[PDB]
Order: C-alpha cells, then structure tokens, then sequence
C-alpha cells in the first residue's frame, strides 16, 4: 500500500510552490550591566543576617514588621466574687486572676488603670519561625530586636515600604530594645529526636525580661480593656497604638541569613479553673493547696493584613565597581545588578521583510562559579526577560508572564546557558510599534529622530525571579504559575559578553532567526 | 437521586422565610443608588442565583481603591451550612472558641483573575481550618460576583447555591451562607 | 545513510588495528591490552597534555571516582553526549556563544567496558582520543541515541580521581 | 572470559561497611579507611560477600589448591597490615574457559592506635624549669621556639623541628635558660601577647613594652600615647591567624579614657583609637584578670575571636563561664545561654579552638569536687558539654591490667597552656604539679 512517491514531481509544480526555501541568519546583540534602581519587593519573608563574599563584599539584612490583631480579640474578664449578707460566696464570673498580696500569686505582675486591677502578666515572648536559611549552619550569630515608633519617628505605610533600602534609624529609637538572642540556624541545644519530627519548624525564641514584659503586656492589655469598656472592638489599628511593631537587627555573626517566615508574639497570663455550673474557683485535687490555676495566652502575628519591610544592604562601592567591568556582565540578585540587552529589531525588519518568522532564539551563557567554596552563592535558577518599558511596571502591577512581552527560562546546568528559544512575538510587537508610529506620522516621519527619542524601544532586561505554582489539579498535572516576584535570596552568575562589545566584535552575542522565504 | 438533589431551592426558601429577609432585583439594586438597607434586611438576587447583602461597601473616604485584575485579596469569614443549620468553616475570633489560637490567627488569601471572560480565583494561602477540612485551592465562584460591587475593607453577606460553591458544595449539592467580615487588598 | 552499520563499524576498527601494524609512525596510534579479555586491544591517540594538573600521580582504580571533560561521537563524527560540543573543552572561552564546560563525576566500575579499561591507565591531565569496539561499548541494541552495533570514539580529559565523591566534587 | 570484580565485606560495626579499592593493573585489594582498633576481635570469624566474577571458581594456595568457601565465614586476623612482613591473603581466580589465569593479593588495613583519642603518654615529658614554682607562669610560641616566662624576670626556652606536623617529630625534652634574661621593670607576665612577628607586654604602671625575639624588651613609640592609659591587651588579628576577607590587622585592648573603660583597637603601626564618640564601653560582666584568647577563621572566610577569664570579685546572678566573641576589634559580644546547656563557673579558665571544636579547662570551687575535673567542649559555641570519655585531662591512664601522681585531675594550682603549629597541647603546672605535659589527638598526625 505505498504512500510516498518519493521526491519525483517537484520540477513540474508551479513556481510559487517549488521556490519556497528555509533560511538561517544571525544578528548581533550587545549586553551590559545596569544598576537595579528602586525595585518594588513586597514579599512576606523577612531576611535577617550577614555574610561576606570576596567578590561582592559584605551583605547585610534586617527587617521591620507590624503585628496583627483579629477583629474583636479580647483577654478573659477578671474573676469577680459574689457574696450574700453573711459574707459567704455564692457565685462568681470571669476567669483571670486579679487578687494580689497572696504569696501564691508572686509568679505574676498585676497591672492597673486608675486604681483598679485589670489583669496580670506572666510573660511576653517572641518566636521568629523559619523553614530555611542561607549559608553555614554552625556559625554562632547574635540578633537583637527593638520596638518601632516613638517621639518624632516615622511609621510604616503603603508608600514608605517595599523599597529595599529604607533607613530604619528613623522608624525606631535605640532605647526601646526588647531583647536579644544568640543562634546558629540549626539549634544543637534541641535533641536530635525532636529535630527529626515532621511537625518541627525551627525558630529563634527571644522572650523578654520581666520589666520589658510588664511594660509591653500591660500596654496591650490596657488597650484591649479600654476598647472593650467602650463597646468598641479591638481591631488592629487600636492594637497599633499600644505596640507599633518590631525591628529585627543583626549585631554579630557572618554567614547565616535566616528566612523568617512569620514573627509571632505571645502574651501570657494566669487564670483560675472555674466550676461549670456555679462559676466558683476549683480547689486543687492534690493534698494541701489553696486553689487551682493555669496559664493561657493570646497570639499576635504578622499575617499579610499588616505591613512588613526589609533592608537589603549591598556594599555600594563594590557593586558600582563591578557594574563598570566591560568584558562581562553580572546578575547579582538581591537588588544588585541586572543585565540589559539591545535587540537588532531594525535589521530584522529590513532583511526579513516578507518572510514568515518560525523561530527567534536568544541565548545568554556564563562562566563557572569561582573558589569551590562550600557555602557560596548559587546561580539563579529561574530568570525573566522583559522589555525595558515594563521593567518596574510589571512587578508593581503584579502581572504574570505575558508571552508577547516577557519570558521565563531555567538555567541549563549541562551547558551553562539561559536559552529562550523563541522570542518571535516580542520582535513582532516591537516591529508593529515602530510601523504604527511611522504610519501615524506619515510624510513628516524621521527615522533617526524617532530612534533618538524612545531609546528603550528595542531594549530588554534580564531579571532573577522567584516563581511559584499552584498545587491543585495534581493527578492530571498542570502546575499553573500564580505569582512571579523578585528573587531576594543571595545569588549571582557571571555572563559572557559585555560593554566592550559596543566596539569590539569578540564580546558581542548573536541572535539566531530561522524563517520561511517565499522567493517573491 | 440525580435530579432530586437540585431541590436546594426549597432549602434556600426555608432559610429565607425563617428570618426577616427581603429580596431585591438587581435592576432595583442598581437604581436606588446602590445599597441593601439593613433596617429592612434587603438582599439582592445576583447572577447564577447568588443572594448578597452589602453591610459596608468599604473605603468610604477614599472611594477609589476598588478590586481589579491581578489583585491578591485577604478574606475573613464564617461559613454556615444551609441544609443542617451548623457553623461549618471559619477563620475569625469568637469567644466560644477564643482559646483555639490555630483557627483564627491567619487569613485566607487568593489571587483574583478578571480577563475578558470566566472570572476565577485561586487561594495562595488557605487558613488552617480550610486547609485541613476541604484541602482544595479553588475559591467559591459566588464570592467573585460580589467584588465589582464593593471596595477595599468591605463587609458582605452571601447565600451561595451549589452551582457556584466550592469543591464539596458542588458534589454533595449543598448551599452555604458566608458572613464575610472583610475583603482586603493584600499587604506585604 | 546508516546502511549495513555493523560491518562498516567493524571494518573501521580493523582499519585502525592494521594501520598500527603497518604504517610509518604507527599512523599516530597507540594501544593497550584489555584486562577483561587478554589479547584484545583498545586503540587510542595521544594529545596535548593539560597545564593545570592537580598533581595526582598514579592511575585511577576500578572502584573509585573520576572527574573529566569528555565528548562522545560515532564513526561519522556525529554527536552523542558530553560536556563540550566544539573541538576542545571550553574554559575562560572567548566566544560569547559558548559557555564554559562543566565537569562531570563518574565511577570507573559504573561505565562501559571501554571506559572502564582505558581510565585505569591514564594519569591526571592526560588527553586521549579513544576508539572502542562495539563488543566493549553498550553493544547489541544500544542505548537511546545509539543505532546499535556502534563503535564510539571518545575524547577524554582526566582532571582528577579519588576514592569518594565528597573529596572530589 | 573476564575477571570482573565487586569484592565486599559485611557490617563490622552495626550498620558500618568499609569500602575496598580494586587495583586491577597491579593486582591487589585493600581498604582505604583502616579498620578500628576494636576490629581484631571481630574479624576473628567474619563473612565475605559480593565476590562476584564471571565464573565463581576461586582457590587459595594450601601442597594443594583448595576451593574457596564463599558461603562460609573466615578468620582474617592473619592477613592484617600485609605491606611489611608481607603476608597477603593471596587467591587465584579462574576464567570461564579455564585458560586465562590470575591471582589477587588482599590486605586488611587496620589502625594501630585509636584515631580520636588524646595521647598524653605514660609520663610527663619534662619538669618545670622555673625556680620557686609558686610564682606566676606564662607560655607563648614565637617562630620556631616555645618560651616560658616567670614573674621574677626569668625566661626558659625550647626549640621546634623543621616542619610538617605529620612527620615523626620529637621535641620538648630539653629546656634552656635564655641567659640574657631581664624582661622589663614592673612587668606583668600574664599579659604577654603575640602578633605577626613580635611580642607585646604590659606593666603594672600601664606602660606597653615589646620585643622582636623575646631576648630583649623595649618601650614602643606608637602605643604609649599620652592622655590615654591601657589596662588590658586582649588579642591580635592578622593574616597569619586565618583567611580574613575583612582585612583586619591590629591589636585589641581596653583603654580608660577620662576614667572610664572603653574597648579600643590599635591598627597596624598606628596608635589606639581615642575618639570617645565612637568607642564602646566595657560591660561590668567582662573579664578583668587572667584573660585567655583564641582567633580562628569561620567557615565563611571571616576571622573571629573568643575570650574567657576571671570576672570582678562579686556580681549579681552569675553562675557560669560565658565566652565573649568579636568579629573585629571594636566591640565584644557575650555568648549568653538561656537554657541549662551553660558550662559551670571556673577559676582561671582557658579556651582553645581545636580539631574543629571548642574546648575549655579550669578549676571548680563547689567544695565537693574542687579542682580541675574535666574538659568542657562545644560544637557550636552556644552549648557546652563535659567530656566523660576520650580527650581527658593529662595523667588519666587507661586500664593496663589509674591516676598519675603528677596529673592535673583533682589539683588546684596555678598553670598555663598553649597550642603550637604542630597541634601539640602544652600544659605547664605550678606548685603542686611541677611538670610539663604534652599531647595531641592521634587523628591530627595521620596521613589518612
């Protein structure tokens, strides 16, 4: 049953069929390093730590965070007795311990407004939970935390935050220190049997001294009571009047950067156990004893309904020096260095007019990592290429990859390449933009003038990005992207080509385009 | 049963008549400016059978920061089952469960997609209770019909039929009632 | 194109084998006895030695690890696999269209018999081009990308060898 | 007709398997990682496995060629360390056609001494040369000599061989008087401090003195500024101490500006910083007397320094020997520990960084276990443990069937210590011990 006839027959087909050819041609692309600018970070992770690199210098990070308070949250009411005319107790309401002078209640501090006791405070404690970290995990480091706000200081808001270089010294005052802690990012004080559990999440636990605990807990509790007594509800804006937030600072240590996922504060207080029917205090079930009590707490945490910000400080002179190298370009990720490429759109528009473009391939390729260091910086796993017109608008509008204006690709470690493999839509978009501009201008057009203005018509930038996927539709697997954002963990790579390619053709990339030529 | 389960309208009518609730058509809702009166307990009959009441349209001084495409929205809510009158899902504080710190400490957050057709949304962060109980990332489609009618920090109440419910309501054909204490634009 | 693959591959091996026995200067070829089949030989060509040896005298063993730049090709010169794709490994490469080559780790006992025989007689930083018969390659049906009954020709650079990966990687 | 191989052996310790290299060109087998000293009782009857080859027929010379019992256990204790007095287990392997013939020789490599064990020897290697051993002591190393100083302007010395810590060195048995003597007037010997190629010293009247070789001492013109006064010299940072990417060079100390104590740092060949607006104040908990210090490179390539010593005579809620660290010379920071993992209060404590861990020694004063009782160790500087096993104090002998008379254990005396560039621990005892002890963990001398 044959289905081929081979190649016999071409030569008698019409000219418009047998003249069509494929072709490959290449055009030259220049690349250079550019400064980052004021990027819009807006991440939920807080970065704390420091480390030194011999190429880039010292990197240092810290973060500021506000704490949330759920709508209507309140502390249990004070325990109040009721007595008949003989003095005998008949019933009671409330749950929190309120009576001092008793040697059994020396474990807590009672707090007041006016001359009336509104409750008690046992302790106040901060947990900074983290799933992971960067760098060595046995270097000892120290961390210290301060209360935000004060006389004449600024406060976090929607315009101050999300820039990676806010100066914390005007958000906080040095005399409002809450505590400090020494840590190692793998806490060998905790037994291996516990650290192997699937429910274990690491943290730094930095509970406060008694004076600080009294001050902070009393402010929070008196604010809660002051809201409740006025028939208001204790929403987060009322909490922020009692405790503005925290600043987390790195004092000592070199190598660890912790990815704090959620800072959390517990306020702990003492309560009676009360009878289910008559509300009285329960007596202790052991021998002797005076009454039965237990400790309970309320939790305040940073939960994406409140503002959090980071300071990500690179060594400025080193970065400015590395931007000025012309044999290569860098991709230092935490608000460091991007690389900018100039596409040859005009040459494509002149030489391949009348063709169908089948593929337009651009490749960035890199040197190996230096030094063979054990805990060094890694090559960015995923990068985004975007037209420079959308450099900052893309992340400010929280867009996803457009296909016709931006692309995503992974690092190919088997060849040391970033390859994008078909950017045809972007080339057509640029060509259409310039052709529409020429069509609108008509007879008063000037090509040189329009290329002298709008200088970023044909420019693209390469950016390290962190890409996250949805988990559902798992069995019929699809893995949709749901958020693209700046990569803020330490990392870098050195790319080939550079500013010297503006003059010397050895240091210049090539863009490969293949098309169908109809021979017209 | 196959078609008999679509009698959820009887249960919704029972839930309506059991309380003081009035029904307003959308063509009247959009013409008395835009408000469901709370002294009269008005509800609008929205598209796909959703009944919705705005308690606070939100952001009354700014009036400009409405929801739109590519936003990420934080939701705090308490969910009531219509067929058996039981509080099924929540992430808000109430004194009856005040000491259960896991349930209410973190909100639900979803991405909002509003291209030329087929509005939909995906949870980025599920609350502990939803994440353990229902274990699915698709937002109830009934919620998304309310966004074009409210602003930031709005308070709305919804009755959601099965056709636009979540992955459990669509299988066991059960309508639900949501007291959305807050829609917010996501910070940090 | 790929007609009568086995006979022509075997004829290529025989051409090298008798060239070593009759040509002046051995035709550039050199050979080693194969320990898995004494009396058989593997044929190879000496090339430019490296200039950054990690000064590890001696030769690798059978049950220890090896770090290499390598490229594998068929009789017609077509690509099969490797760390590099040009005519030399790339380090500090001037051409911006090609990246610097990665280094790969292998176990001498975990590779084909041709590699397993020739790697036990290099010294760190030798470059050899080797010619292996299909009996000691994957052989028979072959792997993915191999047309079966194929004589592969490899270009090998030995950078380092060690008893474990952790002291080598 | 091949002789392919995968020769293996089973668990010696529970879950512990040892790897064998197979040299087919030279026809021999051995394990790179030597068996522990314990193993000569275990390989007395042990099982071979995974001896896979193209045809399993294999024999060992016995006169006869008897076949191998591959499925049965064997005594290997006759075949250990076969490179000298050579006695390999030599065995013959046949090809499937019985034409090709081969033999392989097997060597079971085993340790002669326990790797991770601190070796002090049977006896102290030398007596203390100081006259009136009740006097204060100090020991320091310079170039290729180890110097021992005594407060009465009295100096003793010994010299170190050519190099290569792994070589078969012996030294320390002889000590000499440095006959020129005469360290400066009013000196405080326990203050002596090293720098890149010089020694510095402090007097009771708070002059700073220095030397190039320890033979003769002079005042210096750069640290003895007016207006300031020195009270302690802590440590020195240099390229020789590690791999500092921070590029720090100088001496760290304490200066009493206008009657208050501040930390200050004298950078290479320039005077102390004295600008009161940008020094930092010394805390009341900081050590005052008998300071000890060490400097080392973090895994990140950055230098770090750690110190311990005696505190002021009395202070509130103090029960532990906290260690103070510093990433540079400007400000020291305490490694305070909230939990129970904090080491006891010690008198005249000393600290070292050694074989990838930290160690502290000192004498306790609880009246039920007074004196030097044990070393204390830390893997990460924030948790401290007592070592109840190997790495003991000097003079603590294993059962030869004991406590040596000149051992530290249980004594309460003056002392001093140092670590040299071959990783020998040197411990010098005063009145009550009167001896010199020398030791190193065996794992640091191995070629591995």
């Amino acid at each position: 049953c044959d289905d081929n006839t081979g190649g016999l027959g071409l030569g008698m087909f019409p000219g418009n069929d047998q003249n069509i050819k494929g072709k490959l041609s290449t055009f030259d692309v220049t690349t250079e390093s550019v400064k980052t600018g004021d990027i819009y970070a807006k991440t939920n992770i807080g970065y704390i730590g420091k480390f030194t690199d011999e190429t880039f210098g010292t990197y240092q990070a810290g973060f500021l965070a506000q704490l949330n308070c759920p709508d209507g949250l309140t502390f249990p009411e004070p325990y109040k007795e009721v007595t008949d005319a003989s003095g005998n107790v008949i019933s009671a309401t409330g749950r929190m311990v309120v009576d001092d002078k008793d040697p059994e209640n020396k474990d807590v501090t009672f707090i007041k407004d006016g001359n009336q006791i509104i409750g008690n405070i046992r302790a106040v404690e901060l947990y900074l939970w983290y799933d992971s970290y960067f760098g060595d995990s046995l270097t000892a480091c120290r961390l210290s935390v301060y209360e935000l706000g004060g006389n004449g200081k600024e406060t976090l808001n929607l315009d101050n935050a999300y820039y990676t270089d806010i100066n914390p010294e005007d958000f906080y005052d040095s005399q409002n220190i809450l505590g400090t802690k020494a840590y190692t990012a793998v806490d060998l004080s905790v037994k291996d049997s516990i650290r192997n559990l699937s429910t274990y999440v690491p943290s730094v636990h930095i509970a406060f001294k008694e004076d600080i605990a009294t001050r902070v807990g009393g402010n929070i509790l008196t604010a809660a009571r002051k809201a409740k007594n006025a028939d208001k509800e204790f929403n987060s804006q009322l909490f922020r009047e009692a405790f503005q937030g925290i600043y987390v600072k790195s004092d000592y240590g070199d190598g660890t950067v912790l990815y704090i996922d959620q800072p959390q504060m517990n306020v702990v207080y003492k309560c009676y156990a009360t009878d289910s029917i008559t509300g009285k205090k329960l007596q202790k079930k052991d021998g002797s004893g005076k009454d039965s009590t237990y400790y309970s707490y309320r939790v305040f945490a940073t939960t994406r309904e409140v503002i959090q910000a980071n300071q990500l400080k690179n060594d400025p002179e080193r970065i400015d020096a590395l931007i000025k190298e012309d044999k290569n370009t860098y991709l230092k990720s935490p608000a460091g260095i991007f690389t900018e490429a100039t596409l040859p759109i005009s040459d494509i528009q002149n030489e391949l007019t009348g063709d169908t473009l089948n593929a337009v391939k651009l490749t960035f390729t890199n040197y190996n990592q230096t030094g063979d260091k054990k805990f060094g910086m890694a090559i960015p796993s995923t990068v985004m290429l975007v037209r420079k017109k959308f450099q900052d608008s893309f992340f400010k509008d929280n867009k996803l990859s457009d296909g016709v204006s931006s692309y995503l690709t992974s690092h190919t470690s088997s060849t040391n390449q970033y390859v994008f493999s078909n950017i045809t839509k972007l080339v057509n978009a640029c060509i259409a933009e310039k052709e529409e501009a020429k069509k609108n201008a008509g007879s008063s057009w000037d090509e040189t003038k329009w290329l002298q203005e709008n200088p970023d018509w044909n420019k693209v930038v390469l950016i390290p990005v962190l890409v996250t996927y949805d988990s559902s539709n798992t069995t019929t697997g699809q893995a949709n992207i749901i958020r693209i954002q700046h990569d803020l963990k330490p990392g870098y790579v050195r790319l080939k080509g550079g500013s010297l390619g503006k003059t010397n053709p050895d240091y210049k990339l090539k863009l490969e385009v293949i098309s169908t030529d109809f021979g017209l | 049963y196959a078609e008999m389960l679509e009698d959820e309208k009887n249960a919704v009518n029972k839930f309506i008549k059991d309380k003081g609730i009035r029904i307003i058509s959308q063509d009247e809702f959009e013409k008395n400016d835009t408000v469901t009166n709370l002294e009269r307990n008005e509800y609008v009959a929205l598209s796909d059978g959703v009944y919705m009441q705005i308690v606070d349209r939100g952001s009354a001084e700014n009036k400009t920061d409405t929801f739109a495409n590519n936003n990420e929205i934080c939701v705090r809510y308490i969910e009531e089952d219509i067929m058996t009158r039981d509080t099924t899902c929540f992430n808000v504080f109430l004194e009856e469960w005040g000491d259960a710190n896991q349930l209410y400490t973190n909100p639900a957050v979803f991405r909002y997609v509003a291209e030329g057709s087929y509005v939909y949304g995906t949870f980025i962060q599920m609350d502990y209770y939803w994440a353990s109980y229902y274990q699915s990332t698709a937002v109830p489609a009934g919620w998304l019909l309310a966004l074009p009618f409210v602003r930031n920090y709005a308070h709305v109440r919804l009755i959601v039929p099965s056709k636009v419910g979540h992955s459990s309501a669509q299988q066991y054909v059960n309508p639900y009632y949501y007291d959305i204490w807050t829609f917010s634009k996501a910070l940090n | 194109k790929y007609d009568n693959w086995r006979a022509r591959n075997e004829a290529f091996i025989d051409s090298l084998a008798n060239v070593y026995a009759t040509a002046s200067g051995r035709g550039g070829l050199e050979r080693i006895e194969m320990l898995t089949a004494p009396g058989n030989y593997i044929y190879y060509k000496e090339m430019e030695p490296m200039t950054d040896h990690v000064v590890k005298a001696g030769n690798p063993k059978y049950t220890d690890y090896v770090k290499v730049y390598y490229k594998g090709t068929n009789i017609l010169g077509e690509y099969f696999d490797g760390n590099f794709k040009g005519d030399n490994p790339v380090v500090d490469g001037k051409d911006p269209s090609e990246g610097d080559s990665p280094t790969t780790i292998f176990q001498v006992s975990g590779v084909i018999t041709g590699w397993g025989e020739v790697l036990q007689r290099m010294e760190v930083g030798d470059r050899w081009k080797v010619y292996i018969p299909w009996d000691y390659a994957y052989g028979s049906s072959g792997t993915t990308g191999i047309l079966g009954y194929s004589a592969l020709v490899f270009d090998i650079t030995l950078l380092d060898f060690a008893n474990t990966e952790a002291e080598l990687k | 007709d091949a002789t392919i191989r995968a020769f293996e052996l089973d668990t010696i310790g529970y879950g512990v398997n040892y790897k064998f290299t197979i040299d087919q060109v030279s026809r021999l087998i051995y394990n790179v990682d030597s068996l522990p000293v314990n193993a000569d009782t275990i390989i007395n009857s042990i099982l071979i496995k995974t001896l896979t080859t193209a045809s399993g027929i294999v024999t060992m010379k016995d006169d006869q060629d008897s076949i191998v019992n591959i499925n049965d256990s064997i005594d290997l204790t006759k075949y250990v360390n076969a490179t000298e007095k050579n006695n390999f287990l030599v065995l013959k392997v046949w090809a499937p056609n019985m034409e090709v013939q081969n033999e392989y020789k097997v060597n079971i490599r085993m340790h002669t001494m326990v790797p991770d064990s601190l070796s002090w020897g049977k006896d102290p290697i030398a007596n203390n040369p100081v006259r009136n051993t009740a006097e204060k002591q100090k020991v320091v190393t310079l170039g290729d000599k180890i110097l021992l100083f005594a407060q009465n302007n009295e100096i003793y010395s010994t010299a170190i061989p050519a190099g290569s810590p792994t070589d078969r060195l012996n030294y320390g048995q002889k000590w000499d008087k440095e006959t020129t003597g005469k360290l400066p007037d009013g000196a405080d010997v326990t203050s002596i401090i090293r720098f890149v190629d010089k020694l510095y010293l402090l007097t009771k009247n708070k002059e700073v003195y220095n030397s190039n070789d320890g033979l003769t001492w002079t005042k210096d013109e750069v640290l003895n500024s007016d207006g300031v006064s020195v009270t302690n010299l802590i440590t020195s940072f240099s390229d020789s101490d590690g791999s500092n990417h921070k590029k720090i060079n100088g001496i760290a100390g304490i200066v009493e500006i206008n009657g208050e104590k501040y930390f200050s740092f004298a950078e290479k060949d320039v005077t102390w910083e004295k600008d009161i607006d940008k020094l930092t104040v010394v805390p009341a908990e900081f050590p005052i007397n008998n300071l000890s210090a060490d400097v080392y490179a973090t895994e990140s390539g950055t230098l770090n320094a750690i110190v311990v010593g005696n505190t002021e005579d009395g202070l509130d809620n103090d029960t532990a020997t906290v260690v103070w660290a510093s990433e540079d010379g400007k400000a020291w920071i305490p490694m305070e520990i909230p939990s129970n993992n904090n080491c006891p209060k010690l008198v005249d404590p000393s600290i070292i960084h050694y074989n990838d861990a930290f160690y502290i020694c000192g004498k306790e004063t609880k009246d039920d276990a007074k004196g030097f009782q044990k070393f204390y160790t830390s893997p990460t500087l924030l948790v401290w443990k007592g070592v109840d096993r190997m790495f003991m104090l000097p003079g603590i002998l294993p059962p030869v069937k004991s406590l040596h008379e000149s051992s530290f254990k249980g004594k309460e005396v003056n002392y001093t210590m140092v670590v040299d560039r071959n990783h020998y621990i040197w411990m010098v005892g005063g009145q009550g011990i009167d001896k010199i002890w020398r030791g190193r963990v065996n794992k640091l001398g191995f070629l591995i």
